[PDB]
RNA sequence: GUAGAGCACUGAUAGGGCUAGGGGGCCCACCAGCCUACCAAACCCUGUCAAACUCCGAAGGGUCCCAGGUGGAGCCUGGG
RNA sequence: GGUCGCCUCCUAAAAGGUAACGGAGGCGCCCAAAGGUCCCCUCAGGCGGGACGGAAAUCCGCCGGAGAGCGCAAGGGUAGAAGGGGGCCUGACUGCGAGGCCUGCAAGCCGAGCAGGGGCGAAAGCCGGGCCUAGUGAACCGGUGGUCCCGUGUGGAAGG
RNA sequence: UCCCCCGUGCCCAUAGCGGCGUGGAACCACCCGUUCCCAUUCCGAACACGGAAGUGAAACGCGCCAGCGCCGAUGGUACUGGGCGGGCGACCGCCUGGGAGAGUAGGUCGGUGCGGGGGA
RNA sequence: CGCGGGGUGGAGCAGCCUGGUAGCUCGUCGGGCUCAUAACCCGAAGGUCGUCGGUUCAAAUCCGGCCCCCGCAACCA
RNA sequence: CGCGGGGUGGAGCAGCCUGGUAGCUCGUCGGGCUCAUAACCCGAAGGUCGUCGGUUCAAAUCCGGCCCCCGCAACCA
């Protein structure tokens, strides 16, 4: 027996782990949230920004923001720009929503 | 495909000329069929309606 | 989001008379009320009754909520009934409406109710927690003869954590309800 | 002297043949848009350059060697792992 | 007689009868049995003029166990007829036995008693029969 | 997915266990208690059957790659 | 007497294929929602639980991987949806089609990708009708709407 | 490099069902609230959001057992590609190569790759 | 498909070429009578007059035709 | 067995086509009139629809196996 957030994950995560793009793998937790980047073709991270690595606080949706701001710079170091945004069973609102457009601030494409 | 479902042809109301090729069941929805779709003689979508087949 | 004179009821009085008797190594493990589901389970709905409304507005005037229309699960032949048909009004009081509603259920509704004798305690499930059933609507404190029309007892359910039955019933029991022995 | 009240059957009727099943092979050179299966319903998943037509045949999308993966309860696969 | 009580097909299919039974050649009820020497259908017809020779055999008293079914529909077209023209009608019911699966058992019986019971219960059989008692290698088994 | 083989599903199935309602006294129920050399659902253990049953599953057979194979072999285009 | 085209299954001997007046069944339709998308969700059933209320109306509980459902026959598939509900919608597109499946012919069938122009989506992407496999009729003769291609010396018209 | 943790991939239930335990400083979760964005054929259950008082009860995590499910040999056999003989037949035997299904002995309460966040 | 006509009370139809009344027997209730089943007889419920949109001063008799039954006709690759 | 039609209150018939929809006659039981019986007048009672599967939400109705009534056949050259 599955969840519905077992079964959401797979939904819309298969959706994406078959386009072939680098899969941005998300986490929301009350706490603060992080994702990293993985190359699923193989099974490697290929950048991970966070929440407690960069060890920020001030407003969740806000310090969503940041963190992509830090993906996209820290990633597009690397050459990264195919990018396929896993939502997981998270919305896109808010938090992981605002993650997105400040991933988008750097240049990273999706 | 019978009585009950006639066949119909899509009138561009830009010009009154036909365009598509389907059918309708006449019971559950007498009305029109009225849909958007696109014009070959004209590269643009519009409006179409059911003129009898 | 309030506070009022059941909840707090159960607050400073009910839980310590439950770590009275099975004495939880935990500040959860004890039991609490948790959903509260009335089903006035119309059918007498069926492809008629489109005057489910005016007996299901008063279901929101005694419970505060809009009632969610439950239909029917497939077709019926000797029911009198289609895969589609409205026969159900769930309403499920949920957090601080609960405590609001199940108060003047016990202190002014329970009493009003025609040669009152207690509570079924058998009716209790056993795998977890408790429901039971009623006979009229009227007798809910909201309502008299000219703004009630039709008769329509109701469903009405209980979902505490009560893990075991033995101790559902002191839940109950010591909550403000009373048992038939 | 001979027939009498001879039954009739109700049935003698049959379908057409569908020439299905699996039409390529592992380790079997092929290019784009070759079919690597007719079936009917996902006895075989779309593996990586392995497409899905709207009668679940599976086509391959680019060149280079079909290849059979066998996951278990997940499913059977096939991709096409291009050239070289 | 012995017919299914109820039945996915009508008529069903011929086939051979290649080798050795697929089980039931060690006894398992009973203290004495009848076995096949030989693959034949048995008709219902004969199971029962089997049974009824040895329930009479040890008038009041005595328990039969038996252990093949007449699953099979032993189909036959009707008299004077052609070929063609469909399948024959269902007309008996038969049962496949192969060599060593066990027919006929008997407890609550002398030694002869379930000896000369299951002797004439072989003579309304089509087939050669061997009659052998219950052993550890049926215990085992 | 075949021979085999196995009931895990689809159905058959012999017995026994256990158990609905039916059957039937005890009661004579206005109803409960029902007891069962009765019928017998699901259900259990023993024991089985099946082209249109499959938890299984050969020998093989297909098909590609690679190697032997010069054969009244193979291939392309045409006449009969 | 029965049959005649189509689909499912079995016969069919584990590739494809294979006959018989062999064994069993269905098709000649249906759906402007039953469709496209995006979001969301999860069966049958059984046990206990409860006014009317039931073996089965609806509400509550614990057990359930799939025996429900997927318009309708059957097989395969299938809840990590193909199934249940909602919002916007009309790709049930026009111009094509690399490559194949099948195949005596002719038909049948899968389709990546390109161009125009739109749908839903934040986006990645998805849409060239429906879980697929039936729901069908070659060519001739003509009807209707277009295009404005021929038009019997010639401009038209007639006809095509 | 060793360990615990979080987010995840992969073998395909030896992974799982169940019961027994232990883990909260960390990280994860429940938990606090409806003001805001968002949200329920009713309900902040869920999705959402602002939080950090409580806690490890639930779930999850690491673990323990083998009652269930699961996987599961060796040996022998059925069957069989090929080559022979045998019976009126239904069918049976030998050679050579291949060789199961059940069942038996036993195994199993997982195994790991990538990054991150703690421990030394 | 194209020419012909209407689709009237519950079941039949005269209103109708020339609009004016929200129409008559059968059927149905109650009633005088009958010995009765009956004819006779006095009162009755029934039109959104197929609908929709009109023509006016309203329409059910005059129209655009929706509609889809009766009628005739002709064609069918 | 091959085709065709049939099976519903006690008797005989509708009802199936287009499913949810059980009527006509007789008779029968209760009551009236009558000295009484019929007649006639007033009321009511009475079929899970051959039989079984099954389709559907659900079957007199749709479907198929079997039992039965009836109708033509089973050509024997
Ligand atoms: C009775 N006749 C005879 C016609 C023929 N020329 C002669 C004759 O006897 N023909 C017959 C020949 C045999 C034929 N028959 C009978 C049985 C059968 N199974 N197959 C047959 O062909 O049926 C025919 C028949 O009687 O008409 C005429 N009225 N013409
Ligand atoms: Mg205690
Ligand atoms: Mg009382
Ligand atoms: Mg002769
Ligand atoms: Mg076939
Ligand atoms: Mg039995
Ligand atoms: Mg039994
Ligand atoms: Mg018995
Ligand atoms: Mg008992
Ligand atoms: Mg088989
Ligand atoms: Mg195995
Ligand atoms: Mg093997
Ligand atoms: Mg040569
Ligand atoms: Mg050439
Ligand atoms: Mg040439
Ligand atoms: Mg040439
Ligand atoms: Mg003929
Ligand atoms: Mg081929
Ligand atoms: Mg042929
Ligand atoms: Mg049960
Ligand atoms: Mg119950
Ligand atoms: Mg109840
Ligand atoms: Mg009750
Ligand atoms: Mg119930
Ligand atoms: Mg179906
Ligand atoms: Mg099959
Ligand atoms: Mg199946
Ligand atoms: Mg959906
Ligand atoms: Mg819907
Ligand atoms: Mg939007
Ligand atoms: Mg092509
Ligand atoms: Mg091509
Ligand atoms: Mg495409
Ligand atoms: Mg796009
Ligand atoms: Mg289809
Ligand atoms: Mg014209
Ligand atoms: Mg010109
Ligand atoms: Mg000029
Ligand atoms: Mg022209
Ligand atoms: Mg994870
Ligand atoms: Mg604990
Ligand atoms: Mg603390
Ligand atoms: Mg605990
Ligand atoms: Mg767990
Ligand atoms: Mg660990
Ligand atoms: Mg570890
Ligand atoms: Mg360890
Ligand atoms: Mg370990
Ligand atoms: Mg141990
Ligand atoms: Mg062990
Ligand atoms: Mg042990
Ligand atoms: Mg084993
Ligand atoms: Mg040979
Ligand atoms: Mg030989
Ligand atoms: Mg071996
Ligand atoms: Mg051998
Ligand atoms: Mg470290
Ligand atoms: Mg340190
Ligand atoms: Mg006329
Ligand atoms: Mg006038
Ligand atoms: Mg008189
Ligand atoms: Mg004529
Ligand atoms: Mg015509
Ligand atoms: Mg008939
Ligand atoms: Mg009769
Ligand atoms: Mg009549
Ligand atoms: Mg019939
Ligand atoms: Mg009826
Ligand atoms: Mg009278
Ligand atoms: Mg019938
Ligand atoms: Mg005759
Ligand atoms: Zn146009």
């Amino acid at each position: 027996r599955l969840t519905a957030y077992e079964r959401r994950k797979f939904r819309v995560r298969n959706r994406i782990k078959r386009t072939g793009r680098l899969r941005l793998s998300v986490f929301r937790s009350l706490k603060h949230i992080y994702a990293q980047i993985i190359d699923d073709e193989k099974g490697v991270t290929l950048v991970s920004a966070s929440s407690l690595a960069l060890k920020l606080k001030g407003n969740k949706t806000e310090v969503a923001r940041q963190v992509g701001r830090a993906l996209a710079e820290k990633a597009l170091a690397l050459g990264i720009k195919q990018v396929a945004f896993d939502r997981g069973p998270y919305k896109y609102h808010g938090r992981v929503k605002a993650l997105a457009e400040g991933a988008r601030e750097g240049g990273l494409e999706f | 495909a019978s009585e009950v479902r006639i066949k119909l042809l899509l009138e561009c109301t830009e010009c009154k000329r036909r365009n598509y090729a389907t059918e309708k069941n006449k019971r559950n929805t007498p009305n029109k069929l009225e849909l958007r779709k696109y014009c070959p003689w004209c590269r643009k979508h519009t409006v179409h309606r059911e003129v009898k087949i | 989001p309030l506070d009022l004179a059941l909840k707090r009821k159960y607050y400073e009085e009910v839980r310590p008379e439950l770590i009275r008797r099975f004495g939880y190594q935990n500040v959860w493990e004890v039991p609490r009320l948790e959903k509260v589901v009335i089903n006035q389970g119309l059918g007498e709905a069926k492809e008629d009754a489109r005057i489910l409304e005016k007996a299901a507005q008063e279901l929101a005037l005694i419970t505060g909520q809009k009632p969610a229309v439950t239909r029917a699960k497939k077709s019926i032949s000797n029911f009198k009934l289609r895969k589609g048909m409205p026969i159900g009004l769930r309403v499920t009081l949920r957090r601080d409406r609960m405590w609001i509603f199940l108060e003047k259920l016990l202190n002014v509704a329970l009493p009003r109710i025609r040669d009152f004798r207690g509570l079924n305690p058998n009716s209790f499930d056993g795998r977890g927690n408790y429901n039971l059933g009623l006979r009229e609507q009227l007798i809910f404190p909201e309502i008299t003869y000219d703004m009630v029309d039709a008769l329509r007892g109701m469903d009405i359910a209980v979902v505490t954590t009560a893990e075991t039955d033995e101790e559902a019933r002191a839940l109950l029991e010591l909550l403000g309800f009373p048992f038939r022995k | 002297a001979h027939k009498k009240g001879l039954g009739s059957t109700r049935n003698g009727r049959d379908s057409q043949a569908k020439r299905l099943g699996v039409k390529r092979y592992e380790g079997q050179v092929v290019r784009a848009g070759n079919i690597l299966v007719r079936q009917r319903g996902t006895r075989f998943k779309p593996g990586k350059n392995v497409g899905m037509g709207r009668d679940f045949t599976l086509f391959a999308l680019v060149d280079g060697v079909v290849e059979f993966q066998d996951r278990g309860r997940l499913g059977r696969y096939v991709h096409v792992r291009p050239l070289a | 007689m012995l017919m299914p009580r109820r039945m996915k097909y009508r008529k069903q299919q011929r086939g051979r009868l290649k080798g050795a039974t697929k089980g039931g050649d060690y006894v398992a009820f009973g203290d004495f049995g009848l076995v096949a020497l030989e693959p034949a259908w048995i008709t219902a017809q004969q199971i029962e003029a089997a049974r009824v020779a040895m329930v009479r055999h040890f008038r009041r008293g005595g328990k039969i166990f038996i252990r093949i079914f007449p699953d099979k529909p032993y189909t036959k077209k009707p008299l004077e007829v052609r070929m063609g023209k469909g399948k024959g009608n269902v007309e008996g019911y038969v049962a496949v036995v192969k060599p060593g699966r066990v027919m006929f058992e008997v407890a609550g019986v002398t030694e002869e008693q379930a000896m000369e019971a299951l002797r004439i219960a072989g003579h309304k059989l089509p087939i050669k029969t061997k009659i052998v008692r219950r052993d550890a290698y049926d215990e085992a088994q």
